[PDB]
């Protein structure tokens, strides 16, 4: 056979099973996913709901919020769910055709068609409801969404290489995901910062996404001084390479 | 059960990818027709504030003002010229209701709060048209300004960009749109014959 | 025609290192060798679990993984998941999978109890279900390990009936500690020491080989 | 084919092509683009943030275009590299793509904490982007005494000045061409890109067994 | 590692040049609103046209270029405008204290004597420029905004920037 | 002792479960920020003060 159609049949099959393992039950994981945003939409709408009706008299705190933190869930998931993957299904690697990197991208590919599904469902609802629901720049949306998927994707790997033998390397940086939530202006808008610590919030990439998202998302969205998208680009572009090159170093030492 | 065996995922990529890209680039490419758009930036100060610009904002959408435009430019008969396009076209016999909702889609009306300067964008199917309606919509809005103060016993427009005269439209846009619709497309058929394998797999 | 090129693989001592090896061709053929020598580290690199740092082994025929691997069943999942899964790895058909999931669960004879994870299971019908799927795969060189089968006398009994049954027209591998079985199929016989390999055509000079240098 | 990639192949086809393209296009076919700079802020003589904001939309707006193109040609003037086809304005395009080309040259840069407003000019000669700067100052300073004058006539002498804190330099070489910092950051990023290509084929390639 | 560290220290001792720092410390004040006229300065001090007018007062072009075993802080022959303007930027330093609303004006050169000659310059163009700025709005329609001096501009004795040791321990950290 | 009961519960309940252990360790963050321990307490909205007065 090819040795493409192999990678094909080993990633379908590590799908299935990652998807099987994953809904424990008759598929009950799926209503917690669900119930993550709505929760999260309740909460902070009912703290800042005049928090926003004074910031920006312009955007609706529903769909600020959800296209702020459903990009935001896509990357957090992307980082935490990858660098189990090696771990968990140390034992597969005995039938001359399971590489490490494989249960990755299958991890990796599922969460992208769980919480893209997710975020299509959501925006139809809020479109229902009667909420905006329809990008002014949908190919610039599409982009950054991509970048932000490949720096999770590379972010996630490379974790996975370094930390296979450092369980608490895993813990601190779970634990260090969460500042990452409050940091990179998920919640509220970040033009109200005063601008002494704006230079140190321009080293962190999933802000500038977020922002050029939003950008792409809503009409006439002032975008503030450095957010270009050629800075999170070459961080994703050079952690992918890392990642890549740690894997092919430390290719042989995973059983 | 069979349902799912039934697409053989090449009905399913025909019916979720060449089905849809054929039918938007016949409509783009053939029954799509142009909608020139003409710009302008106005204020209002006292000829001696943003409330008043934000009245203005409100005004403009208004029924009165697109009943004293139908009234001058006959807007409703203009809007149904282009008989080739189903979906832009203003429908004979539609309802008051309608007619607003589209004359709303058409006039935009947008307002940044650091500079409190406001711009309208009319849509037309002819430049003339959107240049004439663009500058209907601004003297009726002076006027409306003007009896206002009037009325509440002193003010004028500020113009910092007149109408514009369009060259070429720039609204209907088919390459954009088309790749846009591809991108969709192929997502959502990735996602779709990913779950008909899921559950093909899970139902024996 | 299983040819070994210089291969070479670090575990510092360096377990094989650029040596060079051939086997014959449609016999019997046994790996045997000192516990912990270099044995385990040749059967899994025969078997495709590692790849060699350099050289390679070449073969026109496919090898089968060896048997008994309880590692290689995802405790969350049960078995027939499991055999669905490698055997979907092996891209095979539709009803191809049906009839090895039918011929596995005929094996197993676990039917109450069938689809229960790894977790809760014991480890007699794990290795049921485990000689069940490695017997149900079509090959010609069986990498057999540990035993033939767990059970009764009739288990290990019908077990050794049907390897019988589909060896007799194939090749089968055994690296064991028992030498009866081996007298009773196996022909010749390699032995590894220290990263060094010996042929013998007979196992009568295996037994001097054993009882001197081991 | 896909298993028939060969490294000599991938670097030919990633690396040295668009080096060779790139090279040849900025050492050869790129026209220089001089920038002429300005600094400028309103105030009154006889709220001036609300007209800093008036001539920050002005200055991009399509009549002060319209005034520059009658006045000095810029559609004549902007045509003339023929060697540099990316940063040229073709003959015969539209009004909006001219508008665009027109907004994409001159840039205007403001300072709030300071309530400065720079303009940045660009030209394929230094004197032609000094006379645009100095053209767009004085057509800006005029629209704000035109519309001072307009709302004090709607009721029923210049009482408005711009100051010009720093006026139209005379550019002495081009600026805006940067030839070899965008080649060392394309050939920066090229060689990720290979080495990322390379590596996800040696993974697809580990799966030939 | 031991190399550069030969041809660094072989060139601060031997071919470095010396470079005087001369210090003002002004603002602007209303006779008779001073933040904007203090931006205003600010901006105008690494202007072109102040610089214009300090090179056909003082020639700082042929003052800067007099060293010649120093050529990583040379104004070399034959540059270009712009490539001068940024090197006088670089040679005269501007900062602001906002709430003092103090701007402080170091003003680098060879010789002590020109450095200072250079900020006061600098000092009497920016009260010219602030009048004139004020009068041309008065003189529209048709003396009074003064730049005090907190600490005039003082006579340097020796250099300051061409710190050697500094730099080679920095240069040791890395 | 608010703390070492807190601790001695937390042990007997989460004995079998060490993903609970995971969830109030990632929980234990926000305590940190909404006790007060960086910021005085007094320069915050009078809304949130008795949401507060719960911890």
């Amino acid at each position: 056979r090819s040795p493409w159609q192999i990678q094909q049949a080993v990633l379908f099959a590590l799908f299935l099973r990652e998807l099987k393992t994953r809904l424990g039950g008759r598929w009950l994981g799926v209503f917690w996913v669900l119930l993550e945003p709505v929760a999260h939409i309740a909460v902070m709408t009912t703290l800042f709901s005049l928090a926003h009706r004074a910031a920006m008299p312009s955007i609706e705190y529903p769909v600020f919020l959800i296209t702020g933190l459903i990009p935001f869930f896509m990357f957090r998931g992307l980082v935490t769910r990858l660098m189990e993957a090696i771990d968990s299904n140390r034992g597969l690697f005995a039938y001359r055709q399971v590489k490490p990197i494989d249960t990755v991208i299958a991890r990796a590919m599922l969460e992208i068609s769980l919480q893209s599904i997710v975020y299509l469902i959501a925006l139809g609802t809020l479109g229902w409801l009667g909420f905006h629901f329809l990008p002014v720049r949908a190919l610039e949306l599409a982009g950054v969404s991509a970048v932000l998927i490949m720096l999770g994707a590379s972010l996630g790997l490379f974790f996975a290489v370094v930390t296979n033998e450092i369980p608490q390397a895993r813990a601190i940086v779970r634990i260090s995901l969460l500042p990452l939530y409050f940091v990179s202006g998920v919640i509220f808008p970040v033009h109200t910062i005063p601008p002494q610590y704006l230079p140190l919030l321009q080293l962190n990439p999933v802000l500038h996404l977020i922002e050029l998202s939003r950008a792409s998302f809503f009409p006439q969205y002032r975008v503030l001084q450095g957010i270009n998208l050629a800075y999170p680009a070459g961080f994703a572009l050079l952690s992918l390479f890392l990642a890549l090159m740690l894997y092919r170093l430390r290719r042989h030492q995973l059983a | 059960m069979k349902l799912v065996s039934r697409l053989t995922a090449k009905r399913l990529q025909w019916a979720l990818v060449y089905l849809p890209m054929l039918v938007a680039t016949v409509y783009f490419l053939v029954f799509s027709a142009d909608r020139y758009v003409s710009e302008s930036v106005i204020t209002v100060r006292q000829t001696s504030s943003r409330e008043d610009t934000c009245y203005l904002q409100t005004y403009i959408h208004s029924m009165g003002l697109l009943q004293k435009l139908d009234q001058q430019l006959k807007l409703r008969e203009h809007f149904g010229t282009p008989l080739r396009d189903p979906l832009f076209r203003l429908w004979g016999g539609t309802s008051q209701e309608w007619f607003l909702e589209y004359y709303r889609s058409r006039v935009e009306v947008l307002m940044d709060d650091i500079c409190g300067l406001l711009t309208v964008r009319v849509q037309g199917f002819e430049p003339e048209f959107a240049q004439a309606l663009n500058r209907a919509i601004l003297e009726e809005s002076e006027r409306f300004v003007n009896e206002l103060s009037h009325r509440m016993a002193l003010k004028s427009l500020v113009v910092v960009e007149p109408p514009v005269l369009p060259e070429i439209a720039e609204y209907p846009r088919r390459w954009y749109n088309l790749a846009t619709l591809l991108v969709v497309c192929c997502l959502i058929y990735g996602v779709v014959s990913l779950v008909v394998a899921t559950i093909r797999d899970h139902q024996d | 025609m299983i040819e070994l090129r210089n291969l070479t693989k670090w575990y510092r001592r360096y377990v094989f290192r650029n040596l060079n090896f051939r086997f014959p061709d449609d016999v019997s053929i046994g790996l045997i060798g000192r516990n912990g020598a270099g044995k385990s580290t040749l059967m899994r690199l025969l078997g495709g679990i590692e790849a060699p740092n350099e050289g390679e082994v070449v073969t026109d025929v496919s090898i089968s993984w060896p048997v008994g691997l309880s590692g290689g069943f995802q405790g969350s999942l049960t078995a027939r998941e499991n055999v669905k899964f490698v055997c979907r790895i092996y891209g095979t058909s539709h009803e191809d999978m049906l009839r090895k999931v039918r011929f596995v669960e005929e094996f197993a004879e676990i039917g109450e109890h069938f689809d229960l994870p790894m977790k809760t299971y014991s480890s007699g019908m794990r290795s049921r279900v485990a000689f069940g799927l490695s017997m149900a795969f079509d090959f010609d060189y069986y990498l057999i390990d540990e035993a033939m089968a767990v059970g009764d006398a009739q288990f290990r009994a019908k077990s050794r009936a049907v390897f019988d049954s589909r060896v007799g027209q194939a090749n089968m591998i055994l690296v064991s500690h028992n030498m009866n079985d081996i007298k009773e199929y196996c022909d010749v016989v390699v032995l590894v020491d220290q990263g060094q390999a010996t042929l013998y055509e007979d196992v009568e000079a295996g037994i001097a080989a054993y009882q001197g240098s081991l």
